[PDB]
RNA sequence: UAAAUCGAGAG
DNA sequence: ATACGCTCTCTGCTTATCGGTAG
DNA sequence: CTACCGATAAGCAGATCTCTCGATTGCGTAT
């Protein structure tokens, strides 16, 4: 749903690199590989953490019982 | 069960009988009258179905015994039915007896003398004197001679009975075996059939009205005819009430008591009770106790019982008819209007029928009328009934079920149980003086700390639960465990602690389906701390057929020491190394360990001292009892300089040295493995494994060495050192290979799947040659010459013709398949292992495919070379109507790819058409897999139901449950199948002579044996057999029997089978090798004495499993259906009969090919080219011209000349044609041939006209034999007939020449040397004539019933064995002839060809077996009308009553030797 | 639609009197039109109900079925009409009789449904059901059949 | 607390 | 709002009826 | 000529491993 705190395979913290990854892809016209390299994700175990995240929580957040629409 | 509560009584036998109306009225506590179950406020209304006299109901004390719902056993009531109603169970026999009765004289319509004769025969059969029964028929030599005949017959029967009783044969209770039961059934069937065949009574010859049962609930009797009414004077439609039938049959049965005393009793009627017709009428119903009629509840939803609904309906109808009876009774005193009588009597008759239908519905649903509520019968009959669902198979306590996971570090005889199961499952341990150390701590630990205790059972039976208790209370209770009882009544008893399952407990592990007995073993419990799965060693997966794909299985916890010792000794997983099907092992390391050992036992495996010692200690820990010497002994290194190195073979050697017991020599084995020497380079000898003195010196350890494989290292260790050592070696090897794989890993990748550039070049070059295979195959089939272009119009036309036929396209798809498979074989031969980029042993795909760890050569061929031809049910890809195999292929395309030849491989992928064809093949495979499992269970069920009682007796003979002999010795040699693997491995036993001598040890087995008599008799028999045995088998007079017949092989050393002795003598002769032949023969004879099957072995169950379980892997019928023909149905009408005929060496193949044409049938249609019917009406005319093939053609193909054909037409064809024409009319009434003829032809025409009905012309081509024209005149009134379908039907059924029951003879290629003619029919008598061509003495036939008919019983039995043998020979399945021999002997025990089904089992002493099998109610009626009494001898019979079995541990008793008198 | 054609093919059914040859009065009763209303509720003026309510209430998502009869007497002499309701008829989501028919994904999210909610299934007692498509013989085409069971239809049967 | 039937699955 | 009547089988056995004997 | 012994054509019966979930359970007058 939301970005994992740590890479499963090794344990490197990657939860602080999701908004940064989206911003790197968005403003700077970068490909995914270069953006991942700039974030410091070297091993592919860490690279597929942010490369393949779907970020489903946003789709969850639009259904809000506690606020009128 | 509680071992501290002995039961002093025991049920020995049960007997069936009718519950008379008088007794139920006495046993009943209350009768029910109001069909309302419970009144308002929910209280049960007195007198209703729920009455307090029928049992405690919903917190109401029972009015009978005064006990609450828990302690009230329940009591039975009854319903007073106003009229006697037919019992639906006995209705058929009652209808048989009602017919064939004389209403006037009250006797049967059969004469009294014949009836008395049958009564005498039945009474003789009551005592088993089947011999005297037929000798009674030899007494036959007005009105006074018959009385003297009856007196003499009675005197003879009495004399025979008295002599047989006095001559030590029979007791007062008669002899009842299967054969006498079969004879009694046959005689009673003949009796009943004869009764139904009468015109009038033979004591007062007056006709009686003919009854007619329309359905149940009603019998209609036709009125006597006018002419038959006359005789009732000269000798001086209608409904019938139940009371009239009862009166008629009561009178008849009172008259014929002396005869029905022997029809309704299979044994001497000691009680002398009269057989009454009231037994067939249930004047009073019996209601079961309310405990068995309780209402179902789910919260608010409360529903009453269905039996209550049926009984309420019966009561309602009863009250209605009683009211009608009262209404008639009031008018009986003062009749007013007969019309009111008319209507009330019609209503009363309707009430009679309605109440009878109510009773029928209450007992049998299918006998009701007007989905319905099941009756009592419907609750017992089929699966989900009461016999198959709650007696033969029950649900059990102290059992868990879970999904399994693999676990090494488990001792291969252990099961790893979760902590949850260790907390829930418990065992009652009685507290003793040696036990309080552990039981006190178990009580203290409580129910939630393993090991712990969950309950305490005091002496009086109090069950103090430890669940809701604190630790202090638990210490108080634990300190009072071994406190002596204060009560005298229980002073012999001690408390029991329901302790948790421990590491010393045993458990019964089973995985469904349980095809064979090895799928249910006993494992020692080890409890694990982590997860909720049953952890199982890999070696157990072979027998359970278990993977770890979410498979689940069941653990059972035996709750007494008797079942503990069985699972630890009899169901023990160590005892299950060899399967009883064929003696092959079914245990061994499976997938990773095999490749691990292939790597470890290679020549490249060098280990430093640290690595060697760590590998050795990683599996032989000398604190768990893994080794014997208390100190791990190592070996000098293979290489001393430059630095010390060991070898993997040395690792195996020291593993064996540590596990093998001391004071015993090492193993000596010369074997082979699965990897050829060419896979190790030039000059290698690693294919041959060589253990010498317990040291591995050559070869690789493989699947064939450790694993389910014969004559490996593990098999040899099992045979020499025992089963426990073999299990220990399996565990040690598993741990060793696990620790070797965790330090030296094994992997497979994409590099292993590649070919070199030259390999790909070879593959492409070979596959390019396949561009013309399909066209050439088509040209061969289409008979075009060769090189014909694929779009040749003639080729296309003939291809279309081939497609439209299911047989011609069946040979097209077989010829092309052979060529494309040859191309595939060329590709595979060229491109592996030569074309592979990586080579074995580096190529792990080939490493694990060659070693047998996983996969095969075809798998790697498909991965790396090509998929090959895709076969759909033996054919190629199906074809559409248009002739296209797929939308992308042009019609009738002569391509291998079009037909389903995949040139692609899984490495490079496959094209969409190849993908589609492969999907077809995979779907067909899945369909076959699903349909095969459902097709095999019934065979095993049928075999197991009948063979379950067959077992080995202490006479060393095997016989059924009730004592009937089946075999005199198991297989003729009394040898266990699981102990004869190394009996004939004479060189292996010689090389390990001292090791085997250490275990067999003759020096301790001399005080309890006879040593010389059996040897002397064997010497005499061997000398005589050698002197003789050059002449045919029938000529050999048997002066000396084989030693097994006279001397018990288990008690006389040297008493062995002739085959074993001859093979031993041949071995001792061929090679002469400090062991001499005398000591070796003594050792082998002792080994034979120890290789015998134990008395009490469930041999029949084992045979049924060994015939059924291998049947899972599964022109003439072939496979499981063939078995269905043999075992299940015993079909005399075999689907495809065959007959084998030997050939004298004198005859030549030129004569042989023509002899098969002199026997094969020839229909008239096989020579007719065409038939022309010229019909001209206005009398109808017909010119039935028959155009034949040329005389040179059919005179050669079928050897049929003009004269024979013409005679067949004149005599046979025209008669059948005219008969068919007349039949059709009867059922419908609702180039130019030369005109001139010669003199003889006119006379022949006149004769043919005269002999037949409506022929006015006839002629045959007497010069050339190529046509036959004849006229056919019919009446001018007749309408149109087809007259072509008639001729077509007749011609196919008109026969030129045929031997009866034979349609074709063949001359196949000789197989196993002998020349054989194979015929598609069975007629021995006709083949007996042809002594010139056929060796009549060697005619063996597929038909296992005709051989019984013409060659007796034993030839049929041999045929049964041979036919049930080659069904497994096609699939290459090893099943010993010992199982097949027993099955055949059981099928032919009565001298006939019996099947394994309900009809085959129709004769047996045990009623419970036949009831539990199928059709429970018919067998129950037969058992209760015959008043049969069963001694509870069948394995199924003892389960119904709950008694210990008569097989294995229940085949004897145990007696204590109390020291003081 | 198909409901109108089907109810037309049903036709008319008549029954006569027992009081005056002539049998009485014809009573040619039938149904001429049938309609399904989109599901609504009474919580005054009707308000649209959406499948979220049907799922949360664990009830059915059903519209209203209105059949208008044609109570005719004497072969069309006198015709009475009435729009009879016929209970709650279940409707399937994203159909032309559903309240999510042409809703955009944004509006679907606003009504709690889904971003890309698909229909094809009815809601009955809070449980979602669908009616499986079957394979049947092709329509209006006479195909030759050689079937052995035809011979079991009686004697003299090919 | 029960029973069928239907449906979906696992080996 | 409410109670009581209801359209593609395998193996035999078992039955009905059709000829021939001999009585 | 008539009664017994079979001899098929037709009709009828029973029948063709364990385990886990969920969902429904009827109508039709009469009073
Ligand atoms: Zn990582
Ligand atoms: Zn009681
Ligand atoms: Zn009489």
């Amino acid at each position: 749903m939301i970005v994992p705190v740590r890479c499963f395979s090794c344990g490197k913290v990657v939860g602080d690199k999701w908004e940064s990854y989206l911003n790197l892809l968005q403003e700077d016209e970068l490909d995914e590989g270069t953006a991942l390299s700039r974030l410091g994700l070297k091993r592919y175990c860490c690279r597929r953490m942010i490369l393949t995240h779907v970020d489903l929580i946003e789709k969850f957040l639009r259904y809000n019982p506690l606020e009128k629409r | 069960m509680d071992i501290s509560k002995p039961v002093g009584s025991e049920i020995t036998s049960v007997d069936f009988g009718i519950l008379t109306a008088k007794e139920i009225r006495n046993l009943s506590a209350k009768q029910i009258t109001n069909p309302t179950v419970l009144d308002n406020l929910g209280h049960p209304v007195s007198g209703g179905l729920y009455d307090l006299a029928l049992g405690a109901f919903l917190r109401n004390l029972c009015s009978t015994c005064g006990l609450d719902e828990k302690f009230c056993p329940g009591h039975q009531g009854h319903i007073e039915l106003p009229v006697p109603c037919y019992n639906p169970l006995f209705f058929n026999q009652l209808y048989i007896y009602l017919r064939a009765s004389c209403l006037f004289c009250h006797h049967f319509r059969l004469k009294s003398v014949e009836v008395h004769r049958y009564a005498c025969k039945l009474r003789l059969l009551q005592y088993g004197l089947i011999d005297e029964s037929y000798k009674l028929d030899e007494i036959t030599l007005s009105s006074t001679l018959l009385n003297e005949l009856k007196s003499k017959r009675s005197e003879y029967v009495d004399m025979a009975i008295a002599k047989a009783l006095s001559d030590g044969r029979t007791t007062e209770r008669g002899s009842f075996t299967a054969t006498v039961n079969d004879e009694r059934k046959k005689l009673v069937h003949e009796f009943h059939k004869k009764l139904l065949s009468r015109g009038k009574c033979d004591n007062c010859g007056m006709f009686s009205p003919k009854f007619r049962k329309d359905g149940f609930t009603k019998i209609f009797e036709t009125a006597l005819n006018e002419k038959q009414i006359t005789n009732n004077r000269v000798k001086g439609s209608t409904y019938i009430l139940s009371t009239e039938v009862k009166n008629i049959l009561d009178t008849v049965f009172r008259k014929e008591q002396c005869v029905l005393q022997y029809v309704f009793h299979s044994r001497p009627n000691l009680s002398r009770k009269l057989v009454k017709a009231d037994s067939f009428f249930m004047d009073v119903l019996v209601v079961p106790p309310t405990r068995f009629r309780l209402p179902s509840k789910l919260g608010e939803e409360v529903h009453e019982n269905s039996q209550n609904q049926l009984l309420s309906k019966v009561l309602t109808t009863s009250l209605l008819i009683r009211d009608l009876n009262d209404d008639l009774s009031k008018l009986q005193k003062d009749k007013v209007s007969l019309e009111d009588r008319r209507v009330i009597f019609s209503r009363l008759m309707n009430a009679f029928v309605t109440i009878q239908n109510d009773v029928n519905a209450f007992i049998d649903s299918t006998k009701a009328q007007g989905v319905p509520i099941p009756g009592v019968k419907q609750a017992l009959e089929k699966k989900e009934g009461l016999f198959r669902k709650h007696m033969m198979g029950k649900r059990v306590n102290y059992a868990a079920r879970s999904v399994i996971s693999p676990d090494p570090n488990i001792e291969t005889n252990e099961i790893g149980v979760p902590p949850v199961f260790a907390v829930k499952l418990t065992y009652p341990e009685p507290v003793t003086a040696y036990n309080i150390a552990e039981l006190r701590q178990a009580v203290i630990n409580g129910p939630d700390k393993w090991p712990g205790a969950t309950q305490i059972q005091n002496e009086d039976g109090s069950l103090v639960s430890l669940i809701g208790m604190s630790v202090e209370q638990r210490k108080a209770l634990a300190n009072q465990l071994l406190t002596p009882s204060s009560n005298v009544s229980t002073h012999t008893l001690n408390k029991k602690v329901y302790r948790h399952i421990k590491n010393r407990d045993v458990v019964l592990m089973n995985r469904q389906p349980t095809l064979h007995k090895a799928s249910m073993m006993g494992h020692k419990v080890r409890v694990l701390p982590n997860e909720k799965t049953l952890r199982l060693h890999y070696a157990n997966t072979g027998a359970y057929n278990a993977d770890f794909d979410g498979d689940e299985m069941n653990m059972h916890f035996p709750q007494n020491e008797n079942a503990r010792a069985e699972a630890l000794n009899l169901a023990n997983t160590d005892s299950q190394y060899l399967t009883p099907t064929s003696g092959s092992p079914v245990r061994g390391l499976i997938q990773d360990h095999i490749s691990a050992g292939v790597w470890l036992t290679s020549k490249d495996s060098f280990f430093t001292r640290e690595q060697y010692q760590q590998y050795i200690y990683g599996c032989i820990r000398p604190e768990d009892g893994h080794t014997t010497r208390s100190k791990i002994v190592t070996l000098p290194p293979t290489i001393f300089k430059p630095y010390p190195l060991w070898t993997g073979k040395q690792i195996i050697t020291t593993v064996l040295l540590n596990v093998t017991p001391p004071d015993m020599p090492g193993i000596n084995l010369i074997s082979k493995n699965k990897i050829k020497n060419e896979y190790w380079g030039k000059g290698s000898l690693e294919n041959e494994v060589l253990f010498k003195d317990g040291a591995l010196l050559c070869g690789i350890l493989d699947k064939s060495q450790y694993g389910a494989s014969k004559y490996g290292i593990v098999h040899s260790l099992h045979e020499v050192y025992g089963p426990e050592v073999a299990a220990k070696v399996l565990s040690v090897l598993g741990r060793l290979f696990t620790n070797y794989i965790t330090a030296t890993a094994f992997t497979c990748g994409m590099d292993d799947l590649r070919l070199t550039a030259e390999g790909n070049k070879w593959r492409t070059d070979i596959l390019k040659t396949s561009v013309d295979t399909g066209r050439e195959a088509a040209a061969e089939v289409t008979n075009l010459d060769k090189d014909t272009p694929a779009d040749d119009p003639e080729l296309l036309k003939r291809l279309q013709e081939i497609l439209r036929d299911n047989n011609k396209s069946g040979i097209l798809d077989a010829v092309t398949s052979s060529k494309v498979n040859a191309i595939t074989s060329q590709v595979v031969s060229k491109c592996v292992p030569d074309g592979t980029m990586k080579k074995f042993p580096c190529n792990s795909m080939q490493a694990m495919a060659l070693s047998g760890a996983k996969g095969s050569n075809v798998n790697v061929s498909q991965i790396m070379c090509l998929l090959g031809q895709q076969a759909l049910e033996g054919r190629r890809v199906p074809v559409m109507v248009s002739g296209k195999t797929l939308p992308s292929f042009k019609p009738y395309e002569t391509d291998a790819m079009a037909g389903g030849y995949v040139k692609g491989r899984f490495y490079s992928g496959i094209k969409p058409q190849e993908y589609y064809f492969h999907c077809m093949a995979g779907r067909e495979g899945l369909i076959d897999t699903a349909v095969k499992t459902s097709r095999s269970g019934y065979l095993q069920r049928c075999l197991t139901k009948q063979l379950e009682g067959v077992h080995v007796s202490y006479d060393n003979s095997i016989r059924d449950a009730d004592g009937t002999l089946v075999q005199f010795m198991y297989g003729g040699d009394a040898i266990d199948i699981t102990k004869e693997s190394h009996m004939t491995q004479f060189e292996f036993c010689l090389d390990n002579y001292y090791a085997l001598l250490k275990k067999y040890n003759p020096s301790a087995l001399i005080e309890h044996l006879d040593v010389e008599s059996a040897l002397k008799y064997s010497k005499k028999t061997l000398k005589y057999r050698k002197k003789h045995s050059k002449e045919p088998h029938y000529k050999q007079s048997v002066k000396y029997d084989p030693v097994l017949a006279k001397y018990n092989p288990a008690k006389y050393l040297g008493s062995v089978s002739e085959n074993f002795q001859d093979k031993l003598e041949s071995f001792l002769d061929k090679n002469s090798k400090g062991v001499n032949e005398k000591k070796f023969r003594a050792l082998m004879q002792l080994k034979y004495m120890r290789s015998l099957i134990n008395p009490g072995e469930a041999v029949g169950i084992i045979a049924s499993q060994s015939v059924g379980e291998p049947s899972t892997q599964m022109n003439v019928t072939l496979g499981i259906p063939r078995l269905r023909e043999i075992v299940m149905t015993a079909s005399a009408a075999i689907k495809t009969p065959q007959m084998t005929l030997p050939i004298w060496n004198d005859v030549s193949d030129e004569q042989a090919d023509t002899f098969c044409k002199s026997i094969s049938k020839v229909l008239l249609s096989e020579v007719i080219d065409k038939v022309i019917v010229t019909e001209t009406t206005g009398a109808r005319s017909y010119v039935i011209h028959m155009r034949f093939f040329d005389n040179n053609e059919y005179s050669e193909e079928y050897d049929v000349s003009k004269e024979e054909l013409q005679n067949v037409i004149s005599n046979q064809f025209i008669h059948l044609l005219e008969a068919a024409i007349v039949k059709e009319i009867k059922k419908q009434k609702r180039v130019e041939a030369n005109n001139n003829m010669n003199k003889v032809q006119r006379d022949r025409q006149s004769a043919i006209i005269s002999h037949h009905r409506f022929i006015t012309k006839y002629n045959f081509d007497d010069e050339s034999g190529k046509w036959c024209e004849f006229k056919l005149e019919l009446a001018a009134d007749t309408e149109k007939l087809l007259m072509v379908n008639i001729v077509e039907e007749i011609c196919r059924k008109s026969i030129i020449r045929q031997i009866p029951h034979i349609d074709r003879c063949v001359h196949p290629e000789p197989e196993n040397g002998k020349r054989v003619l194979v015929t598609e029919g069975v007629n021995f008598q006709a083949m007996w004539d042809q002594e010139a061509f056929i060796d009549v003495d060697g005619i063996t036939s597929n038909d296992v019933a005709a051989v019984l008919k013409t060659y007796g019983v034993e030839a049929a039995r041999n045929t049964i064995v041979n036919e049930i043998n080659n069904v497994f020979s096609r699939y290459a399945i090893s099943v010993s002839f010992r199982h097949l021999d027993l099955i055949a002997d059981m099928m032919t025990r009565q001298g006939t060809y019996l099947a394994f089904n309900r009809q085959g089992m129709e004769t047996s002493t045990s009623s419970f077996m036949k009831m539990s099998y199928e059709t429970t109610c018919q067998f129950l009626t037969k058992a209760v009308l015959d008043n049969e009494r069963e001694q509870l001898d069948s394995p199924s019979a003892r389960i119904v009553v709950g008694k210990l079995n008569n097989v294995g541990t229940g085949s004897f008793d145990v007696l204590a030797k109390v020291p003081n008198a | 639609g198909l409901l109108n054609l089907g109810v037309k093919d049903i036709g008319e059914k008549v029954i006569f009197d027992g009081k005056p040859g002539y049998l009485g009065n014809k009573l040619s009763v039938s149904v001429e039109q049938v309609s399904i209303a989109k599901p609504m509720s009474n919580d005054a003026v009707e308000r649209k109900v959406y499948p979220s309510e049907s799922r949360q209430r664990l009830t059915s998502y059903r519209g209203k079925l209105l059949l208008k009869l044609k109570w005719s007497v004497n072969n069309g002499e006198e015709n009475l009409f009435e729009v009879r309701d016929c209970g709650g008829l279940p409707v399937m989501l994203q159909s032309n009789r559903c309240h999510l028919n042409k809703m955009s994904p944004y509006e679907l999210v606003q009504h709690k449904e889904e971003s890309d909610e698909i229909g094809g299934y009815f809601i009955v007692n809070g449980i979602e059901k669908l009616i499986r498509m079957l394979i049947v013989q092709r329509r209006n085409h006479p195909m030759a059949i050689i079937r052995p069971s035809f011979a079991n239809r009686g004697a003299s049967y090919s």
